[PDB]
């Protein structure tokens, strides 16, 4: 029904596929960052995850914040000492965009263990808005995921939770995930969750909707499957911990499949 | 892109979410604009965050153009295109004539275009009312005031409940429904459609319960047949009076069969059955539509 906007879903999907290209960070921004690294960013994103858990924020807010950071980091050089200020302002903007009840600025100042002043956060906020020219309505892995889920026959909450978990994991690791668009990671995560839980694969339905095939998705799948297998050993643990919660049907506890058995369909 | 030096303040237009709106003139190009000023304690307000970021993407002839955003000292200025009047003021100027049917039809069709564009771009307006609809001297009408607007996902999540000026608020909101979608905007346009015809608000409630009882007294109290699930909505009460649906011809007596058909599909109780902006555009009501200029200055 209307909650899944039958009259607009197709238009909405076409629009987000064009906006994801326009809101795409530069894949090689970290090399041009003199003083920060993939690992630093990984720590930051891992921290935002906990901030999100602490304030019981939406997953969408988290994804918006990472988008802002990466786009910001694409044009602006940042010292390691100020990476966290960038991320705090990001998360503040995300929250005000996306949340019914955003945390107060003061809350945001406090989660930085008084590393930064309130004046610093509000200034950074303004800086971030100028660098992004206020383009804050960026598409997320979520916006695609929730659409993809509509193709589940039948609906399955372990699939849904497992997909988000995988989609979140990818936020942590600029390498390789900057290479991939949201719509592609969502597709890979969706397939991988479906396969792990039900044994099934990317549906023709989503082939029609997206134009992506398992062949298209393979490079992102190979990567995302490896991240799942190595999730327990990653230096960053905040996402797995989060997804132990009943709220997300404890999916981080599900065992990843050993192989993907991804094959070629002959003359299809 | 711009600066405040090149703008000449003309006069106060109105008073919006950020305080006063001012008519001004760009001294270099001659363009007349409206300026919203936002004095920048909690940083940039979320309302402005949404208004600016959603309007940047919504370029359509029936949505007011955000021209620029100027960041001066401790202050933020929004530059919009200037529209002479709003619809409320024009309905009141039209008291003895009514709005001519050509104009009601032109304006409704334009509203539907503007809203379909919003919906196709995953935006809910969530405050459609005559005061937020701007008309120019050329016959355009445009959705304005996007401070209560929101970028939605598919399917929708629970968003803010304190949405839509009461007279224009859809029943699924009054009944505290967990989820609401694009049908809330269609409901608003329905109320406005009726309002253009009569020059008075269709459901002028004095409170949330009063609003719901006026709706019920006009369209009938909904039951499981008309609206499956209604009796289980959080703010449904079994003791609600059960009013009978009135001849819908009696809701807007001067409206003819096509207008009535369309209006009824805008004010359908069930948000699943309520007409979409996109589908409304093809309604037979608009078969002869044109876009004439307002009949009054």
């Amino acid at each position: 029904g209307v909650n899944e906007v039958p009259d607009y879903h197709e238009d909405i999907h076409t629009y987000l596929r064009e906006m994801e290209v326009k809101c795409k960070p530069k894949v090689g921004y970290m090399k041009k960052q003199p003083d920060i690294t993939n690992s630093m960013r990984a720590i930051l994103v891992d921290w935002l995850v906990e901030v999100g858990e602490e304030y019981k924020l939406q997953n969408e807010t988290l994804h918006l914040a990472v988008n802002y950071i990466d786009r910001f980091l694409s044009s602006m050089s940042v010292l390691r000492g100020k990476l966290q200020l960038v991320g705090t302002a990001a998360m503040l903007l995300a929250s005000k965009f996306e949340e019914i009840y955003p945390p107060e600025v003061a809350e945001f100042v406090y989660i930085t263990d008084d590393t930064y002043t309130k004046k610093q956060v509000l200034r950074m906020e303004h800086l971030v808005l100028k660098v992004l020219a206020f383009d804050l309505a960026a598409p997320t892995i979520n916006q695609f995921l929730t659409q993809y889920f509509l193709h589940q026959q039948p609906a399955n909450c372990k699939v849904e939770s497992l997909a988000m978990f995988l989609g979140e994991l990818s936020l942590i690791d600029a390498d390789p995930y900057l290479k991939y668009l949201p719509s592609v990671i969502a597709a890979a995560a969706f397939h991988l969750a479906l396969y792990t839980v039900t044994g099934q694969s990317w549906p023709e339905s989503l082939v029609q909707k997206t134009g992506y095939t398992l062949e298209t998705l393979k490079p992102c799948l190979l990567d995302l499957h490896q991240t799942y297998l190595r999730a327990p050993q990653h230096a960053q643990q905040s996402i797995r911990e989060k997804y132990k919660n009943s709220k997300y049907h404890g999916v981080s506890l599900l065992n990843p499949p050993e192989t993907l058995n991804v094959h070629h369909h002959h003359h299809h | 892109p711009g600066s405040m030096e090149n703008f000449q303040k003309v006069e106060k237009i109105g008073e919006g979410t950020y305080g006063v709106v001012y008519k001004a003139r760009n001294k270099l190009t001659g363009e007349v604009v409206a300026l919203k000023k936002i004095r920048l304690t909690e940083g940039v307000p979320s309302t402005a965050i949404r208004e600016i970021s959603l309007l940047k993407e919504l370029n359509h002839p029936n949505i007011v153009k955000l021209l620029d955003v100027i960041h001066t000292e401790n202050k933020l200025y929004l530059v919009f295109e200037f529209l002479h009047q709003d619809l409320k003021k024009f309905m009141d100027a039209s008291a003895l004539t009514g709005i001519p049917l050509p104009l009601i039809k032109s304006y409704l069709f334009q509203l539907l275009q503007g809203l379909a564009f919003c919906h196709s771009h995953r935006v809910l307006h969530r405050d459609l009312k005559p005061q937020n609809l701007l008309i120019n001297t050329e016959g355009a009408i445009k959705l304005a005031d996007f401070g209560l607007a929101r970028a939605f996902g598919v399917p929708v999540r629970t968003y803010t409940h304190e949405v839509v000026t009461l007279w224009y608020r859809a029943p699924e909101i009054l009944l505290g429904c967990k989820y609401y979608s694009t049908a809330v905007d269609i409901w608003s346009l329905g109320c406005i459609f009726a309002e253009m015809v009569t020059r008075r608000a269709l459901f002028p409630g004095d409170s949330e319960i009063d609003q719901l009882f006026r709706i019920f007294r006009t369209l009938g109290t909904p039951d499981e047949v008309v609206w499956p699930g209604v009796t289980s909505m959080p703010d449904y009460k079994p003791s609600f009076p059960k009013w009978a649906r009135q001849d819908f011809s009696k809701v807007v007596p001067p409206l003819d069969e096509d207008g009535r058909s369309l209006l009824s599909q805008m004010l359908h109780y069930d948000p699943n059955k309520r007409i979409s902006a996109k589908a409304a555009l093809a309604h037979p009501f608009f078969q002869d539509v044109t876009k004439p200029v307002p009949h009054l200055r």
